[PDB]
Parts: structure tokens; C-alpha cells; sequence
DNA sequence: CTCAAGTATCGTAGCCTGGTCATTAC
DNA sequence: GTAAGCTAGTATTGACGATACTTGAG
RNA sequence: AAAGACCAGGC
């Protein structure tokens, strides 16, 4: 290994890189997924899939730990340059299927202004991704840090002693690392206290905005 | 080349004035854009050979010729055999003459005017074209060094008679 | 009300809270009184004595230049006793308003007290002060209340104090702790100035010598009655100095160790009384001895010297003419001159006057004994400087033209003389550029920290702690902070109360260090001021500048546990990722007749196999990019129609010059569908659209990484950009650099550099790896990390040019910068962005 | 005249904390005796019409 | 930035004010290395004094031995021919290989074979009195080129001939 | 039928206090 | 009325940020 | 009056 080098298909190993960071955010986010199913390697991955794999053949994800009702999928792309009708007509067959509460998009090289605005009216709550930027897990790394989001009642408690009106508080945008790995609505409240030798015992509050 | 008359600068260029061109040689003589080959042929050689021998190129340096042989097949796409008697002259005569503010004189007068003043004949002329284009060709391949205005070789001092004349023209 | 401006001397013998004003200034400025009870005599004393200048009743302004009824504005002349305040002209001196007691002389001079001058950053050398003198009582009272010396003894900006021993104070001190002890004729005349008794002898009677005191005894006598605290060197035990350790290296400390317990058991004003008996003692005791120095403080020895030459000539000069041709990564020079400045100062501090005239421990003020003494260094180089490298080059040259006597006997940007055996012209010339450009770099480079607090101060001026104590704006009543310090409370009271301006504060606590920085102009002052910059100055609009593109990449640790096996994985990557192309490997291209024309790209055979590349690597290589490009942007690429590639180890054709005669690889290409009845055009197609694009084809590497070096780090900063991984400290780095034509929106280096690196990823960290600029870890690892990260750059560029900047203003300075949402800068482009986005009135007195 | 000053007898010493930051301590005796002493002219113009 | 005033505190402030030199540029704080001692400017200009606020570097002082130059209104043209210098044919067919170029203030006014003896006799007749003293001769290997200057604004040292310094013994060391 | 972009310009680039002068008549 | 004879007509020390235009192509 | 222009002292 020294001086290894892989001599085999990179693709296949982006899209289980990819794979694996989508389920390792489901099941940090809090959903029940099988174990193992993250837990398994590049090799009994290429046995699996092969070494240029498609992508209708996914992982179609699974529910919620507690809840039963919120269910979610995921939908890989192919490489070219993509068209808003395509995800019309896979939108189209997604509510067809059983029910859903949402989906992860993990597109490939681009994203549309005119699918945003086309992916809005939707009948649920879905995301979108690109498959470049999930390849190394950013709660992984080291100089992460928890973002404990807290109940609505805790909301109402703190918001309770400083006489405030949540838009005095420091924000934190929705197009932000964090907030997207945990998929966070705007009004959400997370806390964070921070571990280093000149910001010890120092905790923070910010409002999703 | 600059001299004391605004009507005395001369440049010669060497850039691309456009795929992928060869970069050739201008000339930019009294506000006129014209090829060098042209300029030559105009004061009076006859042959490329001896043009190339006024230019002196030290042999080698493919991307010399390759600039001399754009430059000559460039010259033929813009007059139409420029070589053939006069041919060259009334060419500098109409590139001349229809500029902004034209010279009051023929070509004739105009080289013996504002053409290298302090030589004689135009086969001197033609010399020191080549002289100059061989400068620049040497600069190019990295035998000679761009001038720094920071060198005191390469400036002189102004004192009271150099500033009395200048102020004294004006009024 | 009035203001005056003069020149100031000092004067130690009068207190520290005190002002000397000259009589011409004194006895035409005014204070103004309204006369009532409790003084009417004193002040009727003042009227007959023709000391008051002016007088209203009323408002009609009768002058005096009448006897006293309650009611009416009397203008006296400043006599002892009243209030003014002071202030240095406030170019850097953004906290220096200072409030002081007068007394009056006849000179014409402003004398103050030598105390005083670090909190003003004044010297005696022409400066001139600003003396303000208020009117109001009101404002009598504000000036008396905020501005004392008592009340601003701990500074605000650091933890200490503002007044520190000096010059001539430390100096008494250090003199007096290298003798021990003192005859009695010299301890009275000193315990004339202390405020207490003197003691006992500590020796009573040897058979040698009568009493003597200790020095201990003698400081002891500036302390307040039943003192009993306690510091890291010294014990101090009912008002006695009961133990104090021995040092020159502590002394300053365990003084101002001394000061703060009597500050913080003692008094109301038991610290200045300290000084105020302390200096005047000190002055004394120095006095009948006398302190200079002499030639022979100057004059290192021969040997020295030798050794010094010897040192330079032997390890110096050959490195210099290799590592500066190697670009500026390379700082083992600085590192390796510093050695052989350690050698020169171990041999300067033999001499006893030397030492005590000086900051041992301080290193800026212990080059400059060496540039005297010892060698002046390096003083030419082409790296960060204001200066160009053709100067460096005209430099060189003029080096080989004068000394003619045995050329390149050394480096042409290295000084071997010093100050006191006198420099060459030549060195004087190399040493008058470097001195040219300290001088202009401080004057002219004046407009950065200009800029930084303007745009610091129109942010951060008016946040506020308010009166529940979260630490808010008060123009949008939004919270910065819920807190300020982390053991505020209503309980415990701290340096920081409500009604506090904390952000102007932390503006002028970031400000300063910046002017010191530019002021100073040293080599690791100028990469501080680079490094705050880096930080405090960040865009919001993507700029894709150099650092943008920056990725510092860490490895795995221990194949096989085999030694020597990381710096292969290494170059394992450096190998997968570093981009060499066709035309390095090209030198000539020829065009055969032999369908008719036939273009030979010709090669280098050595180089090929030192990269270990073949010919069919290059066919693929070629072949994958022209059929992408064909297939890629369709319109004026219709050249490749039918054209035509080969390979050939050998072909020979060899044109007229420079032959290699067998074995000159060649990549033979043709066309097809340009069925020209001419070949000049088709010598126009294959030598003016196909072999460019043919060169810059690459063929070992990526295409989209434009450098990956590779760094040892380990600059015993430990980790600088790790915060908690272990113990370790010598980890190699790579520090890959994507090329410009490929970032487009931030955060895409980071994007291309991982997905270059897949086939290889097994072998790098990948849960360290980072990039280099913070708007590029806001975009990869969030807001939260970037926080935590310009905290931690901040402080690092902060303490590097002046020590001990309390955190809070630091974590003040990062918490305004990411409260809207994402990272922004102190400019234009990050104000109007937050601008687009978005004491007085705390409390009312009343009669009861 | 490309000389314009004094040859003052110069010791390096403390005196009493009076000459620290860049100050100087000079004799009285020697002032006296006219060491350092200087004369000024200043000139005061004024113009009418005629 | 061409006409100051004359300071009159002392005679050296006059003195200095009467030997200065400028390099007036556009915007003040953006130059190269204008600010600087270049190694051309040995012996004429000094490196070490200059000021310090925003015109640091561009106004020069004139060393002690400077002298600027003034204009030869003698024709000297006709004076390079006695040291093996020839005429500039009018034919442009004849290739003139090997030959240096000669260069009266910028104008190609001839050529000469041997360059090594043409400035070396050149230098000697101006160090006997036929020549102008303040002539520039200018050898210059590489590009094969002798270069002359007889115009104003250069700036002249004086200098030792160590060849004939052996002439002072047989003098008489009168001042 | 619009982003980006490749120029095409605009405009500020040290700043503040002192003292001074010399200020087109047509 | 001064426009700064007509004056050049690009034909000589600044150099970046900051704002505004004429391309191809989904 | 107001601006230009210069010089000096600091930062
Ligand atoms: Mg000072
Ligand atoms: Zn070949």
C-alpha cells in the first residue's frame, strides 16, 4: 500500500462513496436503515453493482425510527447535462408509487434555475444535492462540532428569559453545511458549545433564517 | 526610434493583428499602419535575399523565419505584386496620404523629411531598418535586454538652458 | 472649555497623577465658579488678591482685568489642585485621555511623570501634547470619575497594568540586587524617601564590617501598614518582604506580581503610593554610582570574530547559493543565520554593562546588538519585498564588477561586516537598499491600518452591554452575545460592567497591533500583519484569487510499520496528481512529404523514462482528449474529421539541424478529410490549428491540478491549522493548487481535488485534510468551524506582534463578523452586504 | 560653514532620571559663558500705493 | 515640481538646495523601483541621503566630483575617419560581416574592422588635447557596436589613467 | 435570449496637523 | 470666452478594484 | 472669503 495504487473503475467507487454518505446522513439525521448497509466495503460493493453501475438499480430508502408515517427516498442521476422534464416525469411516477414524505435528489453535473422554482410545488418536502460534494462526511472530520436542535418548548423557555422576539437573535443561513446535513426548516433553534483552548466553556445560540 | 519632431517616431511591432497567426512585423510611421516588407521594397531593395541579408538574422532561429516568411506572405496579401516599379510607393503614397491630418508633401519629401533624420540616401535608410529589426529579433530570443527606465545610462539631466528654451518656445 | 499645546520634558520626583503647567499657559486660562455658600471667603480671599481674571453677574460680562453676593460666574486663574486632561494628538492613540492633577512652574515645558510615558506613547524628543480644561462641573466630574490613573490602573485592552517599571528604575534594580547589602550611611539616606520606618539590621555585627541591610529591607520600605499577600516568586508577610527568588529573568514580573496584591488587598490608591515612593528611591540609589559603557563593551575579540567568519564562511554562504534559487517556502536561511546570531549574543552578553542595558529575553532588540557587534546578515532578496528582481540582478553583477579581487568570495545579498569596525561601499550600498525599503514600507504602507479602522470602527460602534448584561446592538436591538466574559454575573463584578462600549474596544484592540506592525516593518512583523489581513479582510463575492484555490492535504500513518514508507505514499499522490505536458517533453516539430503531408512531433527520449511514461500512454492520452474535444463545443472543431494518429519509438526522418540520429520518439499525425488541391492551406490547418492544441494535450497526471508540492511543515507551530489530533508534530503535507481555468463558484477546490484523488484515497486522511482560506472552510465544514477557526488564526497573528490580547475582544470581533448568517469582511463588500441585510438612555435620576 | 554647532564635552551617564527618553542634561556654568547662545533677527513688512 | 526657494539658514542648506535632481512621476506611492539606489548611480549620485516623506528616493543629490555634461558644438564626425574608421557605401548589396557599427549620438555613421584599436586610439587622442574632453566612448562586445556620445545631461566624474600616472616623478610637485 | 466574460472604462488610491506663498487679465 | 494656436491625429512611470457592455445557447 | 502650491513635524 505504500506505493498501491487502485487500477480499477473510479465511478463505481464515487457512486458507494456518494451512497454510503447519503445512508450515513439518514441514519445520523435519525431514520431507521439497516446497519451493514452502510457498513460495507468498496469490494463486496463492486461484486454487488459491478464496476459501472446504473443508477435506477439504487438504494430506495426506508421510514422514520419513531414515526412510521414519514417515509423517503433517494434518486440518482446519469452524467449529461439534465432537463427539467425528466424530473417532472420521475416526479410523476415517485407520487405514483406508494407515498412518500420527501427525497433526496443526488444530482450529477447541474442544477436548473427553472427546476427549483419546478420541484417547488410539489406535493412533499424533497432536497437537493450533488454527487461531488458527498464524498467525505463533514460531521467525520475533525474540527466538526454537535448541533443539538432543540424542541419547541425549549424555544419557548429560552425566548422566555431574554424577552426576545427571534429576530434579535444570531442567525444561521439555510444555505449553510450544517443546516442541509441535518435538513433544518427556517425558525429552528440549534446550540453549539465549543471545544478549543480560547473559546472553552462557550456556548452559542442561533436562530435558522 | 523618437527624434525631436513629433512627425520623426518610428516602431516597429511585432504581434499578431488578427486561427493561430504567426506574429509579423508592422510599421508605424506617421500614424499608418504598413508591412515592413512594403517599407523595404519602397526604399529600394530588390531581392529577399538581400532584405534578410539587411537584416542580418545570425543563422537558425526557426521562429525568425517563420516570422520573415509571414511577413513576406502577408506583404502579398495586401498589395498586389508590390515588388514591380513603384508599385510599393504608391502604395505608402495612399496609406499616407488618407489619414487624419496628412502631411504637406509627396512620399519623396516626406522620407527625406521626417525619415531618419541625419542620413543620407535610402539605402542607408534600408540599413538601418534592418538594423533596427535585428534588434528587435535579438530581444525576442533573449540575447539582448529590455531597457529599464531605472539605469542612468539611460537618461539625461535638465538644467536651467534645457528648461529656459522649452519655456521661452511657448511664449 | 480651553485647550493648550506644548512640549513635554519629565520630571520623577513629583507623583504620577501629577502635571507641571508653565505660568504663561497658567495665568491666562480660566476656571469658572458660581459663587454660594461655603465660599465666600475663599473665594473673596482670591478677588483681593487680583486672582480672579473675570467675573458675570447676570450676563452682562463686566471685567476685572466688586464685592461678592451669592449667585454670580467668577473666572479665576488654574492654581494647585484643579483637574485637566491630557492627550497625545490621537493618530494611533486611540486610548491615552488621561486625567491629572496641576501644579505650576515658570519653564515652558508640560513636565510629566517618567510613569506616564508607555500609557501615552510619548517620548522626550519634541512631542507635543494637547492639555484639555473643563468647565462644567458635570463634566468635572465625568473627567474626575472615569479618567483617574486609579481608576484606569488595569488596562482594558490587556490584563496588566499600565504602568510598568522602566529604564532607569529597572536598571536601579538590577544594580541593587547584584550587591546585597548596604552600610548604614546609605540605608538612612534611602529610608529618607520610603513612607515607612526603616528596620532592624538583618546583620547586626560581623567581626569584619559593621551593620548592613538587605535590599529586600530597603524595597520593603514603599509598602502600605499589615500587607499580607502572596505571588508566584515573593512572599510578603505584615508589611515585610519576606521571600523574593532570585532572577533578572522574573524581576519585572514578580514586581508587577507585588503590585497587583497590593492592588488587590490595600486601598483606594495604595498602588500609586507604591510608585510614588518606590521611583524616587531607586533614582536615588543610582545616583553616587553612576552606569556607561565603554569602547570594550563594543569590541568582540578576535577569536569571536574568527569563530564568527569562520561560521559564516563555512555553512552560510554555500546554502544561500543553493536554497534562494528555490522559491519562498524555503525559510531554513532565517532559521540557520538565527543559530549563528545565538553564537554571536552568547558571546556580547560577557560584558556587564551590556546586559543590564537591555531585554535579554526580547529578540527585535537583541538583533540590533548583534548587527553592531557581529554580522549584518542577509539584506538582498527577491521574496516579498517592495523592490523588483531585476535591481537583485543588476546587484549580482555589480558584486562580480567590483570586487575583482576574488569574485564570489561569498554572497552578493549577505553582510559580513558590522556597525562598529565600519561596512564596505558595497555594503553600504546592499544595506542602504534594505534600510530604503523598511523606511518606505513604514511610511507609505500607513493606509491599511488606516482603512482597517475606519471600517472596524463604522461596524463595532455601538455595541453595547446592556443592563440585563446580554451584549447587544442598540440600533437594531439584536443580540451579539449573551454574555461577555464566561463568570459575569450579579453576584461577582468584573473588569466589564453594563453601560460598557465593548466594541469600540475590541476595535482599538485590533487596531493597534496593526500600526505597531507597519511601524516596525520587520520580516515577521510584516507576515502577522499578512496573516490579520487574511482574516479581518475577507469578501463575501467569490474573487477565485490564489489562496482561493489552496488545499493543504494530510496522510495516513505506518504501512506495515515499516520505517520510510510515508514520504512514498507521498510522492505516490504527488505522482497521481502533479500535471506534465506534451510540450514539456516536445523540441521540434517537422512536416514531411512522402494522403501527402505528415506532421512528426518530436520528443525527448530521457525524460520520458524518468517520469516512466511510454508511447501508447501518449497515443490514449492524445486520442481521449482530441475525440472529447470533437465531441465537446461542436462549431470550428470539425479539423478532426478523418485525422490521423501513429507511434513509433524511432522514425529519423531528422530535418536539417540538430540531430539525434535514432531512437527520437515521434508522434507522426496526418489529416484526411482536408482534400486541399493546394498545400499551403494544408500547411496553414496542421501548423496553426492542430499543433496547438496537440502541446498543450497532457499525458501524466490530472488535467485540472495546475501544482502539488510537496511541505514537511512541522514549523514547531505544531498543526497550525489542527486543533486536536495527538502528540505528533512532523507530519508531510501536500499543498495542491487546482488552476484557474476550473473554480468557478466557491468552494470548488476542494471539489476537484478529492475527485482527482479517488483512485488513491485509501492513503490520505481524509477526516483532516482542509482547505486554506476561511470562506472556504465556511463553505466546506459550515459557519460554526469558520468561527472557530478566524478565532484561532486571530490569535495566533495577535500574539506574534503584541502579547497578551484578552480573549474577548477577539471572540467579540468574530461573533459581529458571522451574526448575519455567513462570514463577512471589514470593507465595502462586506458592509453594504450586512447594511442591505438589516450610559445615555440606561438610566434616569429622579428626586425621592 | 558647513559646520554649524558646538563642541560640547558629552559624559554617558544617569543623572537622576532626568534624561531618560531621549533627553539631555545640559551644565549651567557653561550656558553661561555663553555656550549655545543665540541671536535672532526677524523682519516685520508692510507696502502703500505711492 | 522645477523651481523651489532658497533656504538661507545656514550656508550649507543653500548649498544643498543648489545640487538636486528629480524624477517626477504620475500618482506618488505607486512607482517601481524609482525609490532606490541602482548601482548606476555609483560615484554621481549618493545613496545615502534623501528624503523621507513622500518624495523618498526621487530627488537625488549630486556626489562631490559630479559634473553634467554641456553640448560640443564642434562637428566631430570628420575627426573618426585618422582612426581607421570608413565610409558607409551606398550599394545595399555588400554584406558587411564582422565589421562593428559606429554611433554618433544614435545616427549609424560608419563602421570599423578592429574595434579594440579604433577605441583604444580614440581614448588616447583625447587624453592628449585633439579630442573633446567630454566625449563618451563606449565599447560593447555583444552587440558587436561603438557607441558615441558628444550631447548634454550626462553625468561626468573625474577619474585616475593609471597607465600614465607614472608622470608625476619627473614633475615637480608644485600645486 | 440571458449569464459570463473579455474587455471598457472609472477612480481612488495615505492622512492629519501646522507654518508659508501667491492667486488672468481679458 | 477665453478651452486653454489646431493638436493631436495612440505612438513615454501606476496600478487595482468597481461598474458596465457584446458575444453562445440551453 | 474659498481652493491650489510648498515646506516641516508626527502617525
Ligand atoms: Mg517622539
Ligand atoms: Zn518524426
Amino acid at each position: 500500500l505504500s506505493k498501491y495504487v487502485d487500477p480499477s473503475s473510479e465511478e463505481s467507487h464515487r457512486y458507494y462513496l456518494a451512497r454510503r454518505n447519503a445512508l450515513e446522513m439518514l441514519r445520523d439525521r435519525g431514520y431507521e436503515v439497516s446497519l451493514e448497509d452502510i457498513n460495507l466495503s468498496l469490494q463486496d460493493f463492486r461484486t454487488v453493482y459491478g464496476e459501472r453501475p446504473d443508477v435506477d438499480r439504487l438504494r430506495i430508502s426506508a421510514h422514520h425510527r419513531s414515526d412510521s408515517s414519514n417515509k423517503v427516498k433517494v434518486v440518482f442521476f446519469g452524467t449529461g447535462k439534465v432537463k427539467v422534464n425528466t424530473i417532472r416525469s420521475v416526479a410523476a411516477e415517485i407520487l405514483s408509487q406508494e407515498t412518500i414524505t420527501g427525497l433526496i435528489l443526488v444530482l450529477q453535473n447541474q442544477v436548473t434555475d427553472k427546476a427549483l422554482k419546478a420541484i417547488e410545488l410539489f406535493t412533499f418536502k424533497v432536497e437537493i444535492f450533488q454527487i461531488t460534494d458527498l464524498l467525505v462526511n463533514l460531521t467525520k472530520h475533525v474540527l466538526s462540532l454537535r448541533h443539538r436542535v432543540l424542541t419547541d418548548g425549549e424555544k419557548k423557555a429560552l425566548l422566555k428569559q431574554f424577552n426576545i422576539e427571534e429576530k434579535q437573535l444570531p442567525r444561521i443561513s439555510k444555505k449553510d453545511a450544517v443546516v442541509r446535513y441535518y435538513g433544518l426548516e427556517k425558525g429552528q433553534i440549534v446550540k453549539v458549545s465549543y471545544r478549543g483552548e480560547l473559546t472553552e466553556s462557550y456556548v452559542a445560540y442561533r436562530c435558522v433564517w | 526610434y523618437r527624434s525631436e519632431t513629433k512627425r520623426n517616431r518610428f516602431i516597429v511591432r511585432l504581434s499578431e493583428n488578427q486561427k493561430r497567426k504567426e506574429k509579423v512585423l508592422t510599421v508605424y510611421f506617421l500614424s499608418t499602419e504598413i508591412p515592413v516588407w512594403v517599407l523595404f521594397f519602397a526604399l529600394g531593395v530588390a531581392s529577399d535575399k538581400e532584405a534578410v541579408d539587411l537584416i542580418a538574422f545570425d543563422g537558425g532561429d526557426a521562429s525568425i523565419t517563420n516570422s520573415v516568411v509571414a511577413s513576406i506572405q502577408e506583404a502579398d496579401s495586401v498589395c498586389e505584386d508590390f515588388r514591380h516599379g513603384r508599385n510599393a510607393l504608391a502604395y505608402v503614397e495612399q496609406q499616407i496620404k488618407g489619414t487624419k491630418f496628412p502631411p504637406g508633401e509627396s512620399v519623396d519629401e516626406c522620407l527625406s523629411l521626417y525619415l531618419f533624420p541625419g542620413l543620407k540616401s535610402l539605402t542607408q535608410k534600408a540599413r538601418f531598418l534592418g538594423y533596427m529589426v535585428k534588434c528587435l529579433f535579438s530581444a525576442y530570443a533573449g540575447k539582448r535586454k529590455c531597457e529599464n527606465r531605472d539605469n542612468f545610462r539611460n537618461k539625461r539631466i535638465e538644467l536651467a538652458g534645457e528648461l529656459l528654451e522649452r519655456e521661452l518656445r511657448v511664449h | 472649555g480651553f485647550s493648550s499645546r506644548s512640549v513635554i520634558t519629565g520630571d520623577a520626583f513629583r507623583n504620577v497623577n501629577e502635571v507641571g503647567i508653565p505660568m504663561e499657559i497658567a495665568h491666562r486660562i480660566t476656571f469658572e465658579e458660581r459663587v454660594s455658600v461655603h465660599n465666600i471667603g475663599y473665594l473673596q480671599e482670591l478677588v483681593d488678591n487680583k486672582m480672579c481674571l473675570s467675573y458675570t453677574q447676570g450676563s452682562t460680562t463686566y471685567s476685572l482685568r466688586t464685592v461678592l453676593k451669592p449667585g454670580q460666574i467668577v473666572h479665576r486663574r488654574v492654581m494647585d489642585g484643579d483637574v485637566v486632561f491630557i492627550n497625545r494628538p490621537p493618530t494611533t492613540h486611540k486610548h491615552s485621555l488621561q486625567a491629572l492633577r496641576v501644579y505650576v512652574h515658570e519653564d515652558n515645558t508640560v513636565k510629566i511623570n517618567p510613569l506616564m510615558c508607555g500609557p501615552l506613547s510619548a517620548d522626550f524628543d519634541g512631542d507635543c501634547v494637547h492639555l484639555f480644561y473643563p468647565q462644567s462641573l458635570t463634566a468635572k466630574a465625568e473627567v474626575l470619575e472615569l479618567f483617574s490613573v486609579d481608576k484606569q490602573l488595569r488596562s482594558s485592552h490587556t490584563g496588566q497594568l499600565i504602568l510598568q517599571l522602566g529604564l532607569d528604575s529597572l536598571l536601579s534594580l538590577r544594580v541593587m540586587m547584584e550587591q546585597v547589602f548596604l552600610d548604614k550611611a546609605s540605608a538612612q539616606q534611602l529610608a529618607m524617601y520610603g513612607s515607612r520606618s526603616l528596620p532592624s539590621p538583618a546583620v547586626v555585627k560581623s567581626s569584619k564590617s559593621g551593620p548592613a541591610w538587605t535590599f529586600f529591607q530597603i524595597l520593603q520600605l514603599a509598602f502600605p501598614e499589615r500587607l499580607s499577600c502572596r505571588g508566584d516568586g515573593f512572599i510578603v508577610g505584615g508589611s515585610d518582604l519576606l521571600s523574593f527568588d532570585f532572577g533578572v529573568d522574573a524581576l519585572a514580573s514578580i514586581i508587577n506580581g507585588i503590585v497587583t496584591g497590593i492592588m488587590v488587598e490595600k486601598g483606594p490608591k495604595e498602588a500609586l503610593a507604591f510608585f510614588d515612593s518606590l521611583q524616587p528611591l531607586l533614582m536615588e540609589h543610582l545616583d553616587p554610582q553612576g552606569f556607561s559603557l565603554s569602547l570594550e563593551d563594543l569590541s568582540m575579540s578576535r577569536e569571536d570574530m574568527g569563530v564568527i567568519h569562520n561560521l559564516i564562511v563555512r555553512e552560510i554562504s554555500p546554502m544561500v547559493s543553493r536554497l534562494r534559487l528555490s522559491y519562498e517556502d524555503e525559510l531554513q536561511l532565517e532559521n540557520s543565520i538565527q543559530k549563528v546570531k545565538e553564537v554571536a549574543a552568547n558571546f556580547m552578553l560577557k560584558s556587564y554593562s551590556m546586559r543590564n542595558l537591555i531585554d535579554i529575553k526580547s529578540n527585535s532588540a537583541i538583533n540590533k546588538l548583534v548587527q553592531q557587534i557581529g554580522f549584518l546578515g542577509l539584506q538582498l532578496s527577491d521574496k516579498k519585498k517592495l523592490y523588483t528582481k531585476t535591481l537583485v540582478e543588476d546587484m549580482a553583477q555589480f558584486y562580480k564588477k567590483k570586487y575583482v579581487s576574488t569574485s564570489s568570495s561569498g554572497d552578493f545579498g549577505i553582510v559580513k561586516g558590522c556597525f562598529f569596525h565600519g561596512l564596505d561601499p558595497y555594503e553600504e550600498m546592499a544595506h542602504s537598499v534594505a534600510a530604503r525599503e523598511v523606511i518606505v514600507r513604514s511610511s507609505r504602507g500607513l493606509a491599511e491600518p488606516g482603512t482597517l479602522f475606519k471600517n472596524l470602527m463604522a461596524v463595532l460602534r455601538d455595541i453595547v452591554i446592556t443592563n440585563d448584561g446580554t451584549v447587544r446592538n442598540t440600533c437594531s436591538n439584536s443580540i451579539v452575545q449573551f454574555k461577555y466574559e464566561l463568570s459575569s454575573d450579579n453576584e461577582n463584578q468584573g473588569l466589564f460592567e453594563a453601560g460598557d462600549p465593548v466594541g469600540v474596544l475590541a476595535a482599538t484592540a485590533m487596531s493597534n497591533p496593526a500600526y505597531k506592525a507597519v511601524l516596525d516593518s520587520s520580516p515577521n512583523s510584516n507576515s502577522s500583519w499578512e496573516l490579520m489581513k487574511e482574516v479581518l479582510l475577507c469578501k463575501v463575492n467569490f474573487q477565485n484569487t490564489t489562496n482561493d484555490r489552496r488545499v493543504i492535504l494530510y496522510l495516513n500513518e505506518c504501512r506495515c510499520g515499516k520505517k520510510y514508507c510515508q514520504e512514498n505514499s507521498a510522492y505516490t499522490v504527488r505522482n497521481k496528481l502533479k500535471k506534465v505536458s506534451l510540450k514539456d517533453t516536445a523540441v521540434e516539430f517537422l512536416v514531411e512529404y512522402r494522403i501527402c503531408l505528415h506532421g512528426h512531433i518530436h520528443l525527448n527520449k530521457t525524460l520520458l523514462e524518468g517520469w516512466n511514461i511510454s508511447m501508447q500512454d501518449i497515443l490514449q492520452r492524445c486520442e481521449d482528449a482530441i475525440n472529447s474535444l470533437v465531441q465537446k463545443k461542436k462549431k470550428k472543431a470539425e479539423d478532426f474529421k478523418k485525422m490521423n494518429l501513429s507511434v513509433s519509438e524511432c522514425c529519423s526522418f531528422r530535418g536539417p539541424g540538430s540531430s539525434k540520429d535514432s531512437d527520437m520518439p515521434c508522434l507522426m499525425f496526418s489529416s484526411y478529410n482536408a482534400t486541399d488541391p493546394d498545400l499551403e492551406r494544408t500547411l496553414d490547418v496542421l501548423c496553426n490549428t492542430i499543433y496547438p492544441v496537440l502541446l498543450e494535450t497532457v499525458i501524466k497526471g490530472d488535467p485540472r491540478i495546475a501544482s502539488a508540492n510537496i511541505i514537511w511543515n512541522s514549523p514547531e507551530t505544531t498543526t497550525w491549522i489542527r486543533s486536536l489530533h495527538a502528540s505528533r508534530r512532523g507530519e508531510w503535507v501536500l499543498d495542491v493548487t487546482v488552476e484557474k481555468s476550473d473554480v468557478k463558484q466557491s468552494g470548488d477546490a476542494w471539489r476537484v481535488v478529492i475527485d482527482s484523488c479517488l483512485s488513491v484515497l485509501h492513503l490520505i486522511d481524509t477526516k483532516r485534510s482542509i482547505p486554506y482560506s476561511i470562506k472556504q472552510v465556511q463553505e466546506l465544514l459550515g459557519l460554526s468551524c469558520a468561527f472557530e477557526q478566524a478565532v484561532q488564526r486571530l490569535s495566533a497573528s495577535v500574539r506574534k506582534v503584541s502579547k497578551g490580547v484578552l480573549k474577548e475582544h477577539i471572540i467579540l470581533v468574530a461573533n459581529n463578523m458571522t451574526c448575519s448568517g455567513d462570514m463577512l469582511g471589514f470593507n465595502y463588500g462586506g458592509y453594504k452586504a450586512l447594511t442591505r441585510s438589516l450610559t445615555g438612555s440606561q438610566f434616569e435620576l429622579l428626586w425621592n | 560653514v558647513l559646520f554649524n554647532g558646538q563642541n560640547a564635552i558629552v559624559a554617558v551617564n544617569v543623572h537622576l532620571g532626568f534624561n531618560q527618553e531621549d533627553s539631555i542634561v545640559m551644565n549651567k556654568a557653561s550656558l553661561e559663558r555663553g555656550m549655545f547662545r543665540s541671536e535672532q533677527i526677524r523682519s516685520y513688512k508692510a507696502d502703500v500705493d505711492s | 515640481g522645477v523651481v523651489a526657494n532658497l533656504g538661507r539658514a545656514n550656508p550649507l542648506q543653500s548649498l544643498i538646495d543648489l545640487r538636486r535632481t528629480r524624477q517626477q512621476v504620475l500618482y506618488t506611492g505607486r512607482v517601481g523601483d524609482a525609490r532606490y539606489p541602482h548601482p548606476s548611480h555609483w560615484g554621481r549620485l549618493c545613496f545615502l541621503s534623501t528624503p523621507d516623506g513622500e518624495n523618498c528616493g526621487l530627488v537625488k543629490n549630486l556626489s562631490l566630483l559630479g559634473l553634467v555634461s554641456t553640448q560640443i558644438m564642434e562637428p566631430v564626425v570628420e575627426e573618426l575617419f585618422d582612426s581607421g574608421m570608413e565610409e558607409l557605401m551606398d550599394d545595399t548589396s555588400t554584406p558587411l560581416s564582422g565589421k562593428h557599427k559606429v554611433l554618433l549620438n544614435g545616427d549609424w555613421v560608419g563602421v570599423c574592422s578592429d574595434s579594440d584599436y579604433f577605441v583604444a586610439d580614440l581614448k588616447s587622442r583625447r587624453r592628449q588635447s585633439e579630442l573633446p574632453r567630454q566625449m563618451e566612448i563606449k565599447l560593447d562586445k555583444d552587440d558587436k557596436e561603438v557607441r558615441i556620445f558628444t550631447d548634454a545631461g550626462r553625468l561626468l566624474r573625474p577619474l585616475l589613467v593609471v597607465e600614465n600616472l607614472h608622470k608625476l616623478k619627473q614633475s615637480k610637485p608644485s600645486k
